[PDB]
């Protein structure tokens, strides 16, 4: 069940070898140039179904959630799943840095897209809890790919409702407090995931936190949000002046202390501009390339049952910048994860 | 009523105006009246540029940009509504620079009349030139005026290709102001290789005290920066802030004229600004040289518009001129 | 006569060449007698290049971006004018490599006779194969070569698709030069996945002491970078200098082959250059895989040119070859 082509092509000139995907290529140049029909990683596609997954032993699911009408600004990221996909095929699945290959350490696959009911944020939604649901319930730690930044309201939910009588923890990094109580009236657009994982039986303020404020998107009641309930907002101010890994560091500890699982929500304009313009809302005075690597590495060593990723628009990005950052984003957790993990026995 | 600090709860098309501003004529007495502390000028003017064209379209571009942020900056628990007005824009000829100038020189004079901070838009760097000499006659003799300018280039040719108001003159004619002091001056950020002998040679001569960026880094930035806000603001009854945003990395602005490797980041223009505005006030606000038609996702005019619009907030914050912390949404 | 130090005055069809630089054809006899130190050498090959397509366009793009700056650099008190010859593209076939990069190895050797410092464009990352055994062979077996590279990809692939001469190869390639000790090789900025099991493999086995991304940050740059430096220079006759531009942050050089997050930004580049330039010489100098259908408002072009440029007059610096202090304008 569980079976990839080390460096795509099949045909008279197939690789086989056990290790051929941490290695260069031999009989010929993969998909480096051409990006063929890539997979997430060249990982194996395997259908969003608990059977599937448990049985393939798959501990990563890459899943598309590219969803992009459930949002106030403007549609795009839609097309940021394509791209981040295409991005992979411009690396190997092995991390020097960290010593790993993480396509065979985590069994990773590639669950395609989750389907959208166009104008219909409801029941897209919905689909979406379903599917990620699957992922948990095939025995799967979750990478989700956006999408707008509605994503965390059906990926909290379901991650709320897998972890039952236990405890969840919610890390929302972002420019946007995102605590819209409603927006207009609506309780499920891209500015309230904060508010609702509140909502959440088993999500607490105390575990809760929020990394990346900035700039004047950002009425006064999602700031009042965070007031009245007692919730951590580190913003980009104390990141830059007490330190990144300082101000990680204490609020990973936060949101995992007495927590069975950890939703972590990262919008790409957490980022600074200049290094991902291709977004829905960027903006300037955010992380700089190394440390959003370095987060990366961070958000690793502590470790979460989602990730999920949003934002990420290419049509506004003329280069591949956007693409690559958003695919270390996750090659960087992954490493840094497995780093963790195998220093402690696994 | 509070509603634009919030949320819209639910259940007339307006007008290309700076942070959705009412619109003032450029009159004086009607701007003393509106009750605003900041009056936004564009200045579509492109004539002194010797470089790349494009400035024009800048306060278009400017205006549209600054229409995405809410008024409120909890940052600084502040609110900019009403803080500023929008006068439109100095109706310029063509191939008629010297009337240029004189239009522009009337329509500072007449927004320091009001009382009001000017914010000018342009266009290119060579309007700083016609803006300053309007604060300085604003003045008068008897006063003491402070200019503080951020940019790459340091603007000091005595002259350039015959001519005496260009935007690479800019600095050698301000600098030329009688009260201006070359004391209470200050030009931070020049780099890299578009500042010819003679404007260093002139600089020495008059004893510009330009803080270079290697100068800045190699101070760590904000101990030079300060020392020179203290230059400019010591003193002085007027001090006329100037930005040309290739002060910035390339990265940071791509859309200005004339982009320059080597350049601040956007944090440290954010702290910077906040340290200008512990002196608690400023009599002009330039920004030059934005370019739109070379921007990328619009990243250099969203920075003029954050390093505008935090600077109102910082201001503001300093003042005591905040927000009721107490009042929520569901009032 | 010095009119391009200073301030323009005022009052035929062209070609683009580096820094508008004239053209010399590639001949040691011309090059030894036009007085310049270095010669721009074009080399629009992309068919080591395992990558995504575009390289081809550099040398061109490059040279326009270098046509903007004016020649003189105060930081430095440096004027570049006359400095640089360029001599045009290396002229290669399509569909054949091995004979192109004999064209290429006989460009390089030609420069190298003449005395000068060749900069060479590319281009993908093999072309620094065959430019390097260039200058291996032309210092002969008696001399001791030192080499360093920045960039983000190790390129330590002893085969490449059954290959041996492809891009990921070059290093695995430059460090089997006779007169080239692992000792006296350098390699800065390696990070991200696209350096593959056997490339770190090879690397351990020949004792490559590559500078990692991770390990300069952690070092906070400069030390390090300083130590290998010591390592390329010290006991070494001729030093090889090469840049893929990945090195850089993705912000500051979206604009090449693979583009890598998280790496140096701008102004450590600057004073890595200066850092460089304190042992008062180089023997070649190279830059590959800038891929302009990929830049942001030509911002990787454009920090290359800047990269150059002040490495160029930062050399002259360091050997005294400064402008006079007291030439003027108006003489
Ligand atoms: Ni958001
Ligand atoms: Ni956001």
């Amino acid at each position: 069940k569980w079976q990839f082509t080390p460096h795509q092509h099949r045909g008279p000139a197939e690789q086989f070898g056990e290790n051929d995907h941490i290695y260069s290529p031999k009989l010929h140049n993969g998909s480096f140039k051409s990006r063929g029909l890539a997979t997430f990683m060249g990982a194996p596609y395997c259908p969003p179904d608990r059977h599937k997954i448990r049985e393939m032993g798959a501990k990563i699911c890459f899943l598309a959630v590219p969803w992009d009408q459930g949002q106030i600004v403007r549609a795009g990221a839609s097309q940021g799943a394509a791209a981040l996909r295409d991005a992979t095929t411009q690396y190997f699945p092995y991390m020097f840095e960290y010593d790993v290959d993480l396509l065979s350490f985590f069994r990773v696959v590639d669950c395609g897209d989750v389907p959208t009911v166009p104008g219909n944020n409801i029941k897209s939604q919905e689909y979406t809890a379903d599917y990620v649901t699957e992922c948990l319930e095939g025995g799967a730690k979750v990478i989700l790919f956006g999408g707008d930044h509605s994503l965390p309201i059906p990926g909290a939910k379901a991650l709320s409702r897998f972890t039952g009588s236990g405890k969840m923890g919610y890390l929302h990094v972002d420019c946007h407090l995102d605590a819209a109580p409603d927006w207009a009236g609506n309780l499920i657009t891209n500015c309230s995931g904060a508010p609702r994982a509140l909502d959440l039986p088993n999500c607490n303020a105390r575990n809760m936190a929020h990394m990346g404020s900035r700039n004047g998107l950002n009425p006064k009641d999602w700031w009042d949000f965070y007031v009245d309930n007692e919730i951590r907002v580190v913003t980009m101010s104390e990141m830059i002046e007490r330190g990144l890994e300082v101000c990680a560091n204490e609020i990973f500890e936060r949101v995992k202390k007495d927590t069975d699982s950890l939703y972590f929500t990262w919008d790409t304009d957490s980022i600074d501009i200049s290094c991902m313009p291709g977004n829905s809302a960027p903006e300037c005075y955010g992380l700089k390339g190394r440390e959003v690597i370095q987060l990366a590495r961070i958000a690793g060593r502590h470790g979460c049952d989602i990730l999920d990723i949003v934002e990420f628009c290419p049509y506004f990005d003329p280069s591949q910048i956007g693409a690559k950052m958003t695919v270390n984003m996750i090659y960087h957790y992954l490493g840094s994860r497995a780093q963790t993990l195998r220093q402690q026995g696994k | 009523s509070y509603a634009h600090l919030f949320s819209p709860l639910g259940g007339a098309p307006g007008l290309i105006t700076f942070l959705r501003s009412a619109h003032v004529p450029l009159n004086a007495e009607a701007l003393k009246a509106c009750g605003a502390k900041y009056a936004f000028v564009g200045v579509p003017f492109d004539e002194g540029n010797i470089g790349k064209p494009g400035s024009e379209d800048a306060p278009r571009e400017f205006r549209l940009i600054t229409q995405e942020y809410f008024s409120y900056w909890f940052e600084y628990n502040v609110d900019l509504h009403g803080k500023a007005v929008d006068c439109g824009d100095v109706s310029m000829p063509k191939v008629s620079p010297e009337v240029a100038h004189e239009r522009i020189y009337r329509a500072v004079r007449e927004v320091l009349k009001s009382g009001l901070i000017p914010i000018i838009c342009g266009g290119d760097r060579s309007i700083s030139i016609t803006a300053a000499r309007a604060l300085s006659d604003h003045i008068g003799p008897q006063k003491k005026m402070g200019y503080m300018h951020f940019g790459a280039q340091l603007d000091m040719a005595d002259s350039w290709a015959g001519e005496r108001n260009l935007a690479p003159c800019a600095m050698a004619r301000i600098t030329e102001l009688p009260n201006l002091d070359i004391r209470n001056v200050a030009h931070l950020g020049a780099r890299n290789a578009m500042n010819p002998k003679d404007h260093i040679d002139l600089s020495k001569e008059r004893g510009l005290q330009y803080d270079s960026m290697f100068d800045l880094f190699d101070a760590g930035i904000y101990p030079l920066v300060e020392r020179s806000i203290d230059r400019v603001w010591s003193g002085t009854d007027a001090q006329y802030l100037g930005f040309n945003f290739n002060v910035m990395d390339s990265s940071t602005a791509p859309g200005v004229t004339s982009t320059e490797p080597g350049g601040l980041e956007s944090r440290e223009m954010m702290r910077i600004v906040d340290m200008i505005a512990k002196r608690g006030g400023v009599s002009v606000i330039d920004l030059t040289e934005l370019c739109p038609i070379f921007d990328i996702s619009g990243t250099a005019a969203r920075l003029a518009a954050c390093v505008i619009m935090r600077l109102m907030a910082s201001l503001a914050a300093q003042d005591g001129d905040v927000i009721d912390d107490k009042l929520r949404r569901t009032d």
